[PDB]
């Protein structure tokens, strides 16, 4: 019924939530990545099927070569939010949470919406990452979409050879929105460029180059 | 479910919006002081049946040939409607054997406040399928996909064709391959699948548009207009407001316009 | 500082289309205006006539200075410049 | 809109603030005239006509190089090392037939515009040098591989040593190598061109030439046009 | 066969990597298990 459909978005959600920590370079585990719906039902939902997101709360640390390749990679903490409006209360307290137990960066999954005031306190959570996302918008992995190429975030020494290579400002390359849906799901911060490898039928392949704003 | 027509339509089915006002056949209103009888003849068997707060009765019939066409089940049609009014209407509902397929609600100066509600019934009641999304089809479309010994060979699929954009939410819906659901409203690219998308999108809507006569424009020429209308980060409108918000030269800017 | 060694000069080592017509261009009209002329004419009048006969043996007493976007620039002489 | 875009004297695209529109021209590189509609051979096809038409095998007889139009014939079969850069060749061909076939164009479409007109070369290699006749071919197989190696290496698009120019630079001419490899293959140069040496180097220079040749000229306006 | 034994080799790594890396990840699970223990 609609419980086993609201079950299979969540599982859905949660699969998506654990491909982008591994895109980021954190570490997932195999068999954590394939696990199954009926695995989810039999770990989260109750006697009645209801569901805890209090359950699905996960840790992960950067593997060997992202932590080589990005040195500012620290410890991710993903939670998700049981209150379907999150408010103020609610986002001081996951921020007590994450500077008490010194997280690099957090990842806030909500439900429904959350109000103006939680979203004014989230610049202020320095020098950690606080990063909300909506439950709707991650039940498909839009990264795994014909249309969107492989985008992968580039170093500070690569950044330096590129703008060397071309003689370059940093504000004469192509632009990328910090709002961008696959800038948010590579948590892009501004100043960061990611190299996009894309199909072209004159050559082939095409890399293109964007930067964060 | 592509190879399928069966599976195809039940897809069709799910996604296409369906509000009651699209079964709704006529709505009444009935002044009937005992709830737990009713004036009208027609319908005293079924409420008596049934049985075995406002006198103000509210009723209305739909249209049997088109619920039946939409699949829909009466239990149904009074779920949503408990669901999106709680406790503050009763509502009863006629059997599927019935010569007239009617439902009746009743509330728990009161004529024009009924009448609100009910305009109000036949406005946001939302039966099931994806909002925005008016008419589905089911069209046949032919992929030359490589055989088994390397050939490649046409193959026809079932896929669906929709009025109306909802991306983010037909890419949910399951038995949808999410990895390759395409609008031709890149506006929507840009809001779900990022900019790349949107570039992708935008060339092969304006080669569609050129191509469609049998006209042939070089790639090179379109990849420049598509990298240019989407360097900044967000779709540059060639227009005024598009161009001249640049930071550009005043000489060169106000040449234009 | 602006200039660039030529051991490092990555530009393209032909002569473009641009380059050449405004070479002859350029020579011709010097040509016109008494300049000396590198190569032996025979019976040749036309500026633009001696202009190409003096490019064909890359004898023309030119340079192109090639501007790089950032201001940065590479000099090429006529005579090492491969041209079709 | 497009009016003050301007290839640059790098390979970029850029407009008059210095802003980058494209990092190589039609992410090429290439004039727009000097392209032709040519067909990649090894996209179409089963998997056996690709391996009939393009395999050789040194160690079964029948399935060999044919004695008629090769005068080495003789001290061919049973050599491992030139086997071994056969079986290199073929590695290749098939890697660019899985990428050609499962990336760039899934539909299978083999017909695309393309520099410099292979078949044209070939066939004025024939007339040139008078390739009829059943006359055996002095072209060695280790020459062919290491000349069509050699030549998919001096398609210059961009100079430099840089190691990111080098990554553009292959880049650029994937699909143009992958048409080359195609048709220059050592079965059909062997069998269906019957080239000898002089009309191999000649086809391997002009090739060379004409992609020089195809090239986009820096200070083109190609917004405008 | 003596691409056979490297390949086997490079396997044999990867797969002593992963255990390792699983090692490592199982102390991480048990901490966030007791956390979300201490939430509740």
């Amino acid at each position: 019924e609609d419980n086993n459909r609201i079950i299979s978005r969540l599982w859905r959600s949660f699969r998506t939530v654990k491909e982008m920590a591994a895109d980021r370079g954190y570490f997932i585990s195999q068999e954590e990545m394939d696990q199954s719906l009926e695995e989810f039902r039999s770990k989260i939902c109750d006697s009645m099927g209801n569901p805890q997101r209090k359950l699905m709360s996960f840790l992960a640390n950067p593997t060997p070569e992202a932590l080589e390749k990005y040195s500012d990679l620290g410890t991710l903490w993903v939670e998700f939010c049981d209150e379907p409006s999150v408010g103020i209360k609610t986002m001081r307290n996951f921020c007590l949470r994450i500077q008490e137990k010194n997280f690099s960066t957090g990842i806030f999954i909500y439900q429904n919406n959350i109000t103006p005031s939680a979203n004014k306190m989230i610049p202020t959570v320095s020098p950690a990452i606080i990063e909300t996302f909506q439950e709707s918008d991650l039940v498909v992995n839009i990264t795994h979409h014909e249309l969107v190429p492989k985008h992968i975030r580039l170093s500070d020494g690569e950044k330096s050879q590129l703008l060397q290579r071309y003689k370059l400002k940093e504000s004469q390359l192509p632009r990328i929105q910090r709002e961008d849906p696959v800038a948010r799901y590579l948590g892009l911060k501004r100043g960061q460029v990611v190299k996009i490898i894309r199909r072209s039928e004159t050559s082939g392949r095409y890399a293109s180059y964007r930067i964060c704003l | 479910i592509a190879l399928d027509i069966e599976k195809a339509k039940v897809i069709q089915s799910s996604i296409e919006y369906t509000t009651l006002k699209n079964v709704t056949s006529a709505t009444e209103i009935y002044y009937d002081p005992d709830p737990t009888s009713t004036v009208i003849e027609e319908d005293f068997d079924t409420v008596e049946a049934y049985f075995s707060q406002s006198p103000w009765l509210l009723r209305l019939e739909l249209d049997r040939a088109r619920m039946l066409d939409k699949q829909l089940t009466m239990n149904q049609v009074a779920d949503k409607i408990s669901e999106v009014f709680s406790d503050d209407l009763f509502v009863m509902w006629s059997e599927d054997n019935a010569d007239k397929l009617i439902i009746r609600c009743r509330v728990i100066e009161e004529d024009q406040m009924l009448k609100r509600i009910e305009a109000h019934m036949l406005d946001l009641i939302a039966l099931r399928g994806i909002p925005g999304i008016s008419k589905v089809y089911m069209v046949k479309h032919k992929v030359s996909v490589p055989d088994e010994s390397g050939e490649y060979k046409n193959e026809e699929l079932w896929a669906l064709e929709t009025d109306g954009i909802n991306l983010a939410e037909v890419m949910a819906v399951p038995g949808v391959d999410s990895s390759r659901t395409y609008s031709n409203s890149f506006v929507e690219i840009l809001s779900v699948l990022g900019i790349e998308a949107t570039r992708s999108s935008l060339y092969k809507e304006i080669l569609n548009v050129i191509a469609f006569d049998g006209s042939y424009v070089n790639y090179r020429h379109m990849a420049l207009l598509v990298d240019v209308m989407t360097s900044r980060g967000y779709l540059m409108a060639i227009t005024r407001h598009g161009i001249n918000r640049a930071d550009t030269g005043a000489l060169m800017r106000c040449s234009f316009e | 500082e602006l200039a660039i060694l030529k051991e490092e000069r990555t530009t393209t080592p032909y002569l473009t289309k641009y380059e050449r017509a405004r070479i002859l261009g350029t020579r011709a009209l010097q040509i016109s205006m008494n300049a000396p002329v590198l190569v032996d004419i025979e019976g040749e009048t036309d500026p633009l006539q001696i202009a190409m006969k003096e490019l064909s043996q890359r004898k023309i007493p030119l340079v192109i200075r090639r501007y790089l976007p950032d201001g940065s620039y590479e000099d090429w002489g006529c005579d090492e410049l491969i041209v079709d | 809109a497009l009016e003050d875009i301007m290839v640059h004297y790098d390979g970029t695209t850029r407009n008059s603030l210095g802003d980058i529109i494209q990092f190589l021209y039609g992410e090429d590189g290439l004039d727009g005239t000097q392209v032709e509609r040519q067909t990649i051979d090894t996209i179409p096809g089963s998997d056996k006509a690709f391996h009939k038409r393009y395999y050789v095998d040194l160690m079964d007889e029948k399935n060999s190089i044919k004695p008629d139009v090769i005068e080495y014939a003789a001290d061919i079969l049973g050599d491992v090392e030139l086997q071994k850069e056969l079986n290199s060749e073929y590695e290749q061909l098939v890697s660019d037939r899985k990428f050609l076939r499962e990336i760039v164009f899934v539909n299978g479409d083999h017909n695309w515009p393309l520099p410099v007109n292979l078949r044209r070369i070939i066939q004025n290699a024939q007339q040139i040098f008078h390739l009829d006749r059943a006359k055996a071919s002095d072209l060695t197989i280790p020459e062919i591989i290491h000349g069509v190696r050699d030549l998919c290496k001096k398609l210059f698009v961009l100079r430099g040593e840089n190691e990111l120019i080098k990554e553009a630079q292959q880049n650029a001419t994937s699909l143009f190598q992958c048409l080359v490899r195609a048709r220059l293959a050592t079965r059909r140069i062997l069998e269906e061109f019957r080239l000898n040496r002089d009309a191999f180097e000649w086809v391997l220079g002009t090739i060379e030439a004409q992609f020089q040749r195809s090239l986009v000229h820096p200070g083109e306006m190609v917004g405008v046009i | 066969e003596k691409r056979l034994e490297q390949e086997q080799r490079r396997l044999e790594e990867a797969r002593k990597r992963q255990e390792a890396e699983l090692i490592k990840r199982q102390e991480l699970i048990k901490q966030a298990e007791e956390w979300n223990k201490m939430d509740i």
